[PDB]
């Protein structure tokens, strides 16, 4: 299956992670002007990636 | 009787697992005349088909 990697910082050490992608998928999640967790509502003047 | 103004519905928002109440407001139509609301005489029914 498809691997792809990145690096984030942790005690500021690098740490590479390695994702395993199975199929072709899409997720969404809160970016900014999101109050609503829990909902899966994006409200107006929220931002969603 | 009319509905006379819109149909609330209240839940566990927002894991929405299970339902609470609903309100809603009525009142006789047109302004024409008096309608018994005894819960003896009247029934109020409900179905989610
Ligand atoms: C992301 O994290 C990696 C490991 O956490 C790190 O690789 C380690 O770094 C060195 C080798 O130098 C690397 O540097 C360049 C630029 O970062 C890379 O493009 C290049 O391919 C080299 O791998 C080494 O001591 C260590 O063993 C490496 N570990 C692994 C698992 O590769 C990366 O440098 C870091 N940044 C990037 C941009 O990939």
């Amino acid at each position: 299956d498809n691997v792809f990697t990145f690096n984030i910082s942790v005690n500021g050490t690098e740490v590479e992670y390695y994702a395993y992608v199975n199929k072709t998928f899409a997720f969404t999640y809160p970016v900014s002007g999101f109050p609503l967790a829990g909902s899966d509502i994006a409200p107006a003047g929220s931002v969603i990636g | 009787l009319s509905l006379s103004g819109n149909v609330l519905y209240a839940v566990n928002y927002p894991t929405n697992t299970k339902s609470y109440w609903m309100y809603f407001t009525v009142s006789p139509s047109s302004g024409v005349s008096s309608v018994d609301l005894s819960p003896s005489t009247t029934a109020i029914s409900f179905t989610a088909a």
